RNA sequence: CAGAUACCGUCGUAGUUCCGACCAUAAACGAUGCCGACCGGCGAUGCGGCGGCGUUAUUCCCAUGACCCGCCGGGCAGCUUCCGGGAAACCAAAGUCUUUGGGUUCCGGGGGGAGUAUGGUUGCAAAGCUGAAACUUAAAGGAAUUGACGGAAGGGCACCACC
RNA sequence: UUAAAGUUGCUGCAGUUAAAAAGCUCGUAGUUGGAUCU
């Protein structure tokens, strides 16, 4: 039986969308049905900024970012713990998590 | 002992209301049994249609309880039906018969060509519906009797129905839906309005607002 | 864990509500108003009725408590209630008003009104949250 | 009001309507709201037409005076801004209070401790008090609720439109209804004013 | 799985063209 | 309704909606009928009579009971014209 | 849905001509395969001679010897 | 497309009724859709309406008073004659106490007692109950 | 690895690319033919048009662009609803169906044998299209509900668990 | 062999998930075709 109404997808009045390799098996899934994640992360941990400024030869140096797009299949998504699984009715709760508190 | 909890029972006890069609005239949903076995009383007979085992699996087994279908009627145009689940097959008959009773809904009758004597059939095709079960409700030449399965033949004689074909679509051997889809049918009779019905209403007081000051003193 | 259990505070709140007057703040004095009316089994479960008893009074000098009912509370909160100070909030000399309102009155025959002030409405027509 | 002269809006009452905001709406409007608004201005705010408001305050008066006993009628409110309203709308007029919580039953369930059999229903809010409105379409209820323009009318024969969420504007409201009910029934002279002031009615931050 | 079984009636066939055909 | 006789031969005559014209049937528990209070010309006061109206289970869960009570007391005269 | 003109009776005749063979009660009736594979050929009855004396096992759950003849 | 505007008609009635609604429109208008009006009102079923002329195909605006059950259009126009009337009657009307077909029949559109009072058949456009 | 003709890894042929001819098949799916009418709301979005305070293209002329608030038409969708349907899941269409007829095309008739054999036809081939019967069988199947189990995910308790 | 069978369905069945809408569009025969005249 049917279980979601978008086909576990975001494709709405079109043929065909282009596949891409999911970045963990690198296997091949269309691009409206991957699970995508912008990652904006610092090059250097907490564990190691105290050592890295204080030699630092410029003063109120700001350390870089990494910017990383991530696309994951179905099963990296969960077996990542990515994405779980989730109850009927809550299924239809399309809200982002709430991580921005 | 009839102690009456609800004001409709206070009435019906204190013999200001007196008569049935009074309490469906202004659609009062009646709660105590009482008030039926007041009115109809020695009138009443009932019906087990089926006796259901159901079963609910669980750790240690299964869990037995039965379903007892019953229908009542005075065979002179009132009608019920009423079902009820319990562990034990007495109790279940002996709460169905309660639920039965206050289930029960007139029932109107008419002609099928000239209007001599009493009225015999339906007043017109009725179709009543319930879970994939179809019953149609045809009027009948006088005399031709009931011309229906053996489950709504009960209900039909009950509800003082004299002549009337039937027609019945779907799954039927479930008489569960095939019970309450004849009656659902049955109580289509007063909400079907026809040209006798076209003239404009006039309100009479409810019972409520009739013995306002009895109720307030009792 | 020293929790109590519905028997004793349902008691002790039935004990409160019935007899607020001779219950107090004091422990030792409401264990003795307890076994002098309510007909209780031994000492361990007489104690902890008006232990709570005890406990539970103070909550009511802070305020009234969602689970008992003293009349004498109903009174001092309709004492609390009655009140209205000597000038209104709702007789104002001046009373401020949009200019799509006085269209409004004035479709409503009161153009005579001397109480009232048009005032400039907002120009910009942003009330909408952004969306994202 | 039959287009009576005696039963028309006065200035003092109009002016008691200004100062509470009950002229003021939200900014969504309910399509079976739509007839009773006026305009909507810029900020997205909608007005209520005071005259209309008035109709059918009038209107829920008249249909509150035909209850033959006073007590029949049970006012409700869920919400605290009507919790002290309604407990002095029904000390002046002997209606029936519920101020709180409503027990879901309590129109239907016959062998409960709280059971009651209503003749009318008057709530402050069929968003919030949505549970006693449709409970009433179990046993053959009438129903008078003050409206916003975004309020549901489901189960409403009776709309009052109004601001239904301030205080004052609520307290004003409830106070003009039992007005007029008294005034209807002959107990409170129409000449003199009321020496009971709207205050009473009125919900305080504590 | 039918697709298997979809293949396996499909050898069979292209084997029986050989073994089975009009100069027989 | 009634036979060649003229006999009456209905057990009862149910009642119709004021707003649909549909008839209210002795299981309809969401059908109200409700009476509004008239008033005296000069002294504005509670008469002794009222109009009542009927409406059915179906319009009001529609919403359109609202309207159709105010368009009754509008057509009775007991609302002002707008 | 299906056609519902006033010049449509070739048009149903010939569907339900096509639609009939589909069951199979009447295709098995009809075609003529079934009763050639008759052993009576049409008959209720028929005459024969006893070749051999048979013992047929029951099919499962049952378990017993039903007494049979070859004819 | 749009054939059988009549069943268009029709349609529009039977779907407005059932919203309890206290006013219908009609577009396109046409004399068989106005007699096919005029026939029930006279039996009390709907009530006075009236013609917007729109130099086309005008359009109708219909009264409705809730006495309406059904009413239906039956394609394609079967001819009817005056002895296969009865079944058609049974298979269509409710109860011998209420209900018409209306036909067209040379001596004009109407329902199905008239045409058997002037001993005429006819072609079947539709009925109402 | 018990075994691996596999899953993992190192190479690697045809192929993957282009030009010119064949092949005509997909869970080619919204598993939902096309044309037309009627039937509830709400906020958005893409295009075209119409109207309206006010910001900005720096200080001005108008048009023109970027925002803001609405209206109309045609689109991809979304939320909500006792519109009504349905076995239900669910669907504003899968509604307007025993109160059964707007027009028209294709196609189904318990489960297997079997999309197989045979004949015809197309193709270089692989294959495509059309397409049985003898015989065998009392169920196969669809939705939803309580459990049991999961080498599925989250919590809690115990010195007959650990620390 | 007829009814039961509204399980051959013109009256009167079905085709999202139970059997089932052609991959898509064009196009002849066939079927059907908007107001409008006393
Ligand atoms: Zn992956």
């Amino acid at each position: 039986t049917k279980k979601r109404r978008n086909n576990g997808r975001a494709k709405k009045g079109r043929g065909h969308v282009q596949p891409i390799r999911c970045t963990n098996c690198a296997r091949c899934v269309p691009k409206d049905k991957a699970i995508k994640k912008f990652v904006i992360r610092n090059i250097v941990e907490a564990a190691a900024v105290r050592d890295i400024s204080e030699a630092s030869v410029f003063d109120a140096y700001v350390l870089p970012k990494l910017y990383v797009k991530l696309h994951y299949c179905v099963s990296c998504a969960i077996h990542s713990k990515v994405v779980r699984n989730r109850s009927r009715e809550a299924r239809k709760d399309r809200t982002p998590p709430p991580r921005f508190r | 002992e009839w102690m009456p909890v609800t004001k409709l029972g206070r009435l019906v006890k204190d013999m200001k209301i007196k008569s049935l069609e009074e309490i469906y005239l202004f659609s009062l949903p009646i709660k105590e049994s009482e008030i039926i076995d007041f009115f109809l009383g020695a009138s009443l007979k009932d019906e087990v249609l089926k006796i259901m085992p159901v079963q609910k699996q669980t750790r240690a087994g299964q869990r037995t309880r039965f379903k007892a279908f019953v229908a009542i009627g005075d065979y002179n145009g009132h009608v019920g039906l009423g079902v009820k689940c319990s562990k034990e097959v007495a109790t279940a008959i002996r709460g169905a018969i309660i639920l039965a009773k206050l289930s029960i809904v007139p029932v109107r009758r008419g002609y099928w060509g000239n209007k001599i004597g009493k009225p015999h059939t339906v007043p017109c095709k009725v179709t009543g519906r319930c879970g994939s079960v179809l019953v149609r409700l045809i009027p009948a030449p006088r005399g031709t009797g009931i011309v229906s399965a053996p489950v709504p033949k009960k209900l039909l004689m009950m509800a003082g129905i004299d002549d009337c074909y039937t027609s019945a679509r779907g799954c039927t051997a479930t008489l569960g839906n095939f019970a309450k889809a004849t009656f659902d049918a049955i109580s289509k009779t007063y909400s079907y309005l026809t040209p006798d019905l076209w003239k404009e209403t006039v309100f009479t007081k409810s019972p409520y607002q009739e013995f306002t000051d009895h109720l307030v003193k009792t | 864990g020293r929790v109590r259990t519905k028997t004793v505070k349902k008691a002790a709140r039935v004990i409160i509500e019935k007899y607020y007057t001779r219950l107090g703040n004091d422990f030792h004095t409401n264990k003795r108003v307890c076994e002098e009316i309510a007909i209780i089994p031994s000492k361990k479960l007489r104690n902890k009725i008006a232990g709570y008893v005890t406990h539970l009074m103070k909550r009511i000098q802070r305020g009234p408590v969602r689970g008992i009912s003293i009349k004498l509370q109903e009174e001092e909160r309709e004492r609390r209630d009655n009140y209205v100070p000597e000038v209104s909030a709702l007789d104002q000399e001046i009373i401020e008003v949009d200019p799509d309102t006085k269209e409004m009155l004035k479709l409503l025959d009161f153009g005579s009104l001397s109480n009232l002030q048009v005032t400039q409405p907002t120009v910009g027509m942003n009330f909408k949250t952004p969306r994202g | 009001s039959g287009a009576l002269d005696v039963l028309q809006m006065k200035e003092e009452d109009v002016l008691k309507f200004l100062a509470a905001g009950t002229h003021l709406g939200g900014t969504n409007l309910d399509f079976q709201m739509e007839q009773y608004i006026y305009k909507r201005k810029s900020d997205g705010i909608y007005i209520i037409n005071l005259k209309r408001t008035w109709e059918k305050l009038l209107l829920a008066a008249r249909a509150i005076v035909a209850i033959e006993n006073p007590a029949d009628v049970s006012v409700i409110s869920s919400r605290n801004t009507g919790q002290r309203a309604v407990l002095k709308f029904a000390a002046a007029t002997g209606a029936t209070p519920i101020a709180g919580r409503f027990t879901p039953g309590t129109f239907t369930n016959q062998i409960q401790a709280a059971f009651r059999e209503p003749r009318l229903l008057v709530v402050t809010d069929p968003r919030a008090d949505h549970q006693p409105l449709t409970e009433a379409s179990y046993v053959n209820l009438p129903t008078i609720a003050l409206c916003n323009t975004d309020s549901p009318l489901r189960y409403v024969d009776i709309a009052i439109p109004c601001n239904n969420k301030g205080a004052h504007s609520v307290g004003l409201m409830w106070w003009m209804l039992a007005r007029e009910v008294l005034r209807m029934r002959g107990t409170i002279s129409r000449e003199h004013p009321w020496e009971v002031m709207p205050d009473l009615y009125f919900y305080r931050d504590p | 799985r039918a697709k298997w079984r979809k293949k396996r009636m499909r050898r069979l066939k292209r084997k029986r063209r050989k073994m089975r055909q009009r100069s027989k | 309704m009634q036979n060649d006789a003229g006999e009456f031969v209905d057990l009862y005559v149910p009642r119709k909606c004021s707003a649909s014209n549909r008839i209210i049937g002795a299981k309809d528990h969401a059908s109200i009928q409700m009476n509004v209070a008239e008033v005296d010309k000069v002294t504005g006061r509670f008469n002794g009579q009222f109009k009542t109206y009927a409406i059915c289970g179906a319009i009001r869960r529609m919403g359109e009971s609202d309207d159709s009570i105010l368009r009754l007391a509008k057509a009775d005269g007991i609302v002002s014209k707008n | 849905g299906k056609c519902r003109g006033l010049r449509t009776a070739r048009k149903l005749r010939s569907h339900r001509r096509d639609q009939k063979w589909h069951d199979k009660q009447y295709k098995k009736a009809h075609l003529g395969t079934a009763l050639k594979a008759n052993p009576f050929g049409g008959a209720s009855h028929a005459k024969g001679i006893v070749l051999e004396k048979v013992g047929v096992e029951a099919k499962q759950p049952n378990s017993a010897i039903r007494k049979c003849v070859r004819v | 497309v749009r054939m059988n505007v009549l069943a268009d008609a029709l349609k529009s009635i039977n779907n407005a009724e059932k919203r309890g609604k206290r006013q219908v429109l009609i577009r396109p208008c046409s004399k068989v859709i106005v007699r096919f009006l005029t026939v029930m009102m006279k039996h009390g079923y709907i009530g006075e309406f009236e013609i917007i002329d729109d130099h086309r195909a005008g359009k109708i605006v219909v009264n409705l008073t809730g006495r309406l059950n059904k009413c239906g259009v039956i394609s394609p126009r079967f001819d009817v004659q005056l002895k296969d009337l009865e079944k058609w009657q049974n298979n269509l009307l409710p109860s011998r106490q209420f209900g018409f077909i209306v036909l067209t029949t040379s001596a004009g559109i109407m329902d199905h007692e008239e045409a058997r009072r002037k001993h005429t058949g006819g072609k079947i456009l539709g009925f109402f109950f």
